[PDB]
């Protein structure tokens, strides 16, 4: 009937009498959306009209416009600029005029004026929107709702709007949000709204900062916020300076000695916890950035050349004063723990851990005296604090000076595994377990091993806490054992170790501690599972029975997982099932590796057998889970040709899992087996291709699918070429034009995020080509010819690989890979490839960086090519 | 926030290491299986 009448039902606790009203809506979307949405608009912009009504409205207009999923949004988006500019100035002009006319808390006009100008901004059609939303700010006569209302507009849309849109506009939008940030402004909520909006904005202010008189309003702005007496407002401050450290580093420089240090240092002694957070953040976001400074000065030094950015080493300055806080804050532990709770005394231990990374040495003297006060502490807060910090300075600091400091607390640290605090044991554990990965020498002694592997052993039936710190710190101490062993001196592995003589007691009791069933807490059974694989890999062979012993064992439990799983009774039964199957296979990755060739064969049969067994029950029911996948993947290379027996009844879960494109998870990992097929069933995987070829096309088609697929595709390309060969041309034609768009991709640095997915599709191109150029060609042939189907191709693999030189953004797995394509290129087509590769100076520039390594062999590879392209002159 | 970072340990499992470690697997093995190729 009437509109505003189906509204109302939508929030009714009724299921049929919600379905009636949402049907409704949905059809009369379908039979005219131009009309369905300004009726929609009218409704929302009425105060006239019921608060349910008002908002339900506004929730149908955001839906038509937007939503999560990035390809329905662009198709929302679309539909939107089809339809008659005037019903869409229509609705435009209700919701603008929406803003500050509701009562309801949280406005329901922002989020569909976002939604329409994420839609209209990137082709001007709203040339009205944003002076009118200056204007709702800065006019003095503006209410606060009409005010908060808008900032939050401003907010929604810097944050859903395509980053690329709106920096002809920061201006006019930092006038707005800087205004309601003022202190003078009387509304806290506004306050709170436009500082948001700023964090929201910041990424498109850098034309803004460049400027001193604006850069400078800016900080005065948010400094003056920080100190807001609405503790929302301070928080909300905070995480702008900390935002603002990251993207503006380079100016913060006459901000921090006059200003910053005293602002952050006093959030960081505030009892507020939000508060105290923010402060230690900032002072850990540091410490990021400057580590990041340090790699970027020390690769520019290796290139003869200064950094585009240099640090000024703050936190080395403010080291003395942030210490003293930290170790503090520790003693702040929270009784009730939970390890999906962040607190200050968390984020102390992280930002000390990142200072000792940071300023290395520098760190030792003003955190030692702090643990030698109060390692004895009657008061276990205090205790358990200096062992924390203990654990905290473990690495940065030069080991050399680290050592005898650990070797002097092994005594205290192994009584300590005994204190009768659990939070003590806990730490005790945890430091113990740094000690083994970072400084084994200590453990790996013949003073403290003997009592350390004792209490390491105990300590595995502690509380889940304790218990799985205990396990890693196992794993640590089995790894540095298994180093020291066969560094070398003796030949391929090690014949004993340090550990063979408790080997047998640690697996058994480490098998115990995966069973327990408090095992779901603290991650325990992961753990423990984590640490019996990682124990198993790092043994000596005089270890051998006791691994057979095991690996009984874990096929044991395995095969019964998988045929639990031919009979589930629940989504939870489900769930579980596939979470030990996870842990076992992942397992199973280790053991395989580490027995005789000879027995992991009888292994891989008979595990092999039971999935395609799982896989016949399981899946069509929510199937395939790739875990499975990467378990066959290992299996194959244990069978290696020998797994064509399976291929005729593994096939089609192949494909469901290749199909599965909307679990680009699922799909990689079937995409990575296709590739692991080919090398072990080579030239036999011909009877197979077509199936594959066509799903892999079929993908590339596309685009929503995860950008991560396509460049994984593309090097299997390459694999099934050099598998196939010749069988390979009924491809040629598509793939090389595959290819060859892809590599015309060109993403423009001053983002990242695709600066290294262009190279990790780049190289993809170039595993491909290679894998093409040496599939056509040739071993012992007659003649050769197949390749000079390529030829003509030649002159633009060779632009691709010019243009990726002048790019400073090389991987060295992209110059490698560019290296070896080369030398392909000059070996199948010969002194034609010489005059091409000398008209490009920039190749040569390419090789010589090659021919210095990073990484290894890339070296190789680089040193290669060179010698190919000289032996053609 | 980075709850991830308190405590820090290693898990040649959770989702991604395992992962990471398959892949760089099936490179070099490629890598392997190219160079026999070449020369």
């Amino acid at each position: 009937m009437e509109l505003i009448t189906i509204l109302e039902k939508t929030v009714s606790p009724d299921r049929l009498e919600l379905e009636a009203a949402q049907k409704f809506l949905e059809r009369a979307a379908v039979e005219n959306l131009p009309t369905f949405l300004v009726e929609l608009s009218r409704v929302l912009a009425n105060p006239g009209n019921s608060q349910v009504a008002r908002v339900a409205a506004g929730l149908q207009i955001k839906n038509s416009l937007t939503s999560k999923d990035p390809d329905i949004k662009a198709q929302y988006q679309q539909r939107w600029l089809a339809i008659d500019a005037n019903a869409r100035r229509e609705v435009k002009n209700y919701v603008l005029q929406t803003l500050g006319t509701e009562t309801y808390r949280p406005s329901s006009a922002s989020q569909c004026v976002a939604g329409i100008a994420c839609a209209e901004i990137p082709v001007n059609q709203w040339p009205e929107l944003i002076p009118q939303l200056v204007a709702n700010v800065t006019n003095p006569n503006s209410t606060e709702h009409m005010k908060e209302s808008t900032l939050e507009a401003i907010g929604y849309i810097c944050q859903d709007i395509d980053p690329e849109q709106l920096q002809d506009k920061s201006n006019e939008i930092l006038t707005a949000i800087i205004q309601g940030m003022r202190k003078e402004e009387p509304s806290n909520n506004v306050k709170l709204a436009a500082t948001n909006a700023l964090l929201n904005s910041l990424e498109f202010t850098k034309a803004n900062f460049d400027k001193e008189s604006e850069r400078h309003f800016i900080m005065q702005v948010v400094c003056e916020a920080t100190q807001c007496p609405d503790t929302r407002v301070r928080v909300a401050a905070l995480q702008n300076l900390v935002k603002i450290m990251s993207l503006y580093y380079q100016y913060m420089e006459t901000y921090m000695g006059p200003a910053l240090f005293a602002i952050t240092i006093e959030a960081m002694k505030s009892d507020i916890d939000e508060v105290a957070l923010q402060g230690i953040e900032f002072w850990s976001n540091v410490c990021d950035e400057e580590m990041d400074l340090a790699i970027e000065a020390s690769e520019a030094a290796e290139q003869g050349r200064p950094p585009e950015h240099t640090s000024k080493f703050y936190a080395k300055g403010a080291l003395q004063y942030l210490v003293p806080i930290l170790t503090q804050t520790l003693t702040k532990q929270d009784e009730n723990d939970d390890d999906d709770d962040w607190n200050p005394c968390k984020a102390a231990g992280v930002c000390l851990m990142l200072l000792a990374t940071c300023c290395e040495d520098d760190i030792v003297p003003h955190v030692l005296p702090f643990i030698k006060e109060h390692i004895k502490n009657p008061d276990w807060r205090y205790r358990d604090a200096a062992v924390m910090a203990f654990g905290c300075i473990l690495e940065g600091p030069e080991p050399s000076q680290l050592k005898p400091l650990v070797i002097q607390a092994m005594p205290t640290l192994i009584e300590l595994m005994k204190d009768p605090s659990v939070v003590v044991r806990d730490t005790a554990a945890w430091t113990v377990g740094r000690i083994c990965e970072l400084l084994p020498e200590a453990a790996i002694n013949d003073v403290y091993l003997a009592p350390l592997l004792q209490c390491l052993i105990e300590g595995l039936s502690a509380e889940p806490r304790v218990a799985s710190n205990v396990c890693w710190a196992f794993s640590s101490l089995a790894e540095a054992a298994y180093e020291a062993a066969d560094v070398a001196d003796d030949q391929e592995e090690p014949a004993t170790y340090c550990l063979s003589s408790s080997f047998e007691l640690i697996v058994q009791k480490l098998l115990e501690t995966t069973d327990r069933p408090d095992g779901h807490q603290n991650n325990l059974r992961s753990s423990a599972y984590e640490s019996l694989m990682e124990i198993v890999k790092n043994s000596a062979k005089d270890c051998y029975p006791a691994v057979q012993k095991t690996t009984l064992v874990i096929m044991e439990r395995l095969q019964q997982v998988l045929q639990m799983e031919s009979h589930i009774q629940s989504t939870s039964d489900r769930i579980q099932f596939n979470d030990l199957q996870s842990l076992l296979c992942a397992t199973l990755q280790n053991v395989l590796r580490k027995v005789q060739h000879q027995d992991a064969l009888q292994i891989s049969d008979v595990v092999m057998a039971s999935l395609l067994r799982m896989f016949q029950s399981t899946a069509g029911s929510g199937g395939v889970q790739e875990d499975a996948l990467m378990a066959v993947s290992t299996l194959v290379e244990v069978l290696g040709g020998e797994f064509l027996k399976y291929m005729e009844a593994f096939k089609p879960f192949l494909g469901i899992g290749l199909k599965n494109y909307a679990e680009y998870q699922v799909c990689l990992a079937a995409v990575g087996l296709v590739g692991d097929l080919c090398r072990a069933l080579q030239s036999n995987i011909i009877p197979f291709c077509d199936e594959v070829m066509q799903l892999l096309l079929e993908n590339l088609g596309n685009e929503n699918v995860h950008r991560s697929v396509k460049p994984q595709i593309l090097s299997v390309f390459g694999d099934i070429a050099l598998a196939i060969g010749g069988e390979f041309k009924k491809y040629l034609e598509v793939v090389l034009n595959t290819l060859q768009q892809a590599s015309q991709a060109q993403v423009d640095k001053s983002d990242y995020d695709m600066v290294d997915y262009l190279n990790e599709l780049r190289e993809s191109c170039l595993e491909a080509y290679t894998g093409i150029v040496q599939g056509l060609k040739g071993d012992q042939e007659n003649v050769h010819p197949d390749v000079m189907l390529v030829q003509p191709r030649v002159e633009f693999i060779l632009s691709f690989i010019d243009h990726i030189a002048g790019d400073e953004d090389h991987t060295d797995g992209v110059v490698a890979c560019a290296a070896g394509l080369i030398g392909d290129l000059c070996t199948a087509f010969g002194k034609d490839v010489l005059k091409l590769v000398e008209a490009r100076p920039m190749i040569h520039e390419l090789l010589t960086e090659g021919r210095r390594s990073k990484t290894n062999k890339a070296k190789t590879l680089a040193t290669w090519a060179t010698k190919e392209l000289r032996k053609l002159k | 926030p980075r709850l991830s970072q308190y405590k820090s340990k290693y898990s040649s499992l959770e989702q991604s290491e395992r992962r990471r470690r398959l892949l760089e697997l099936q490179k070099s093995k490629r890598l392997d299986y190219v160079n026999h190729a070449r020369r």
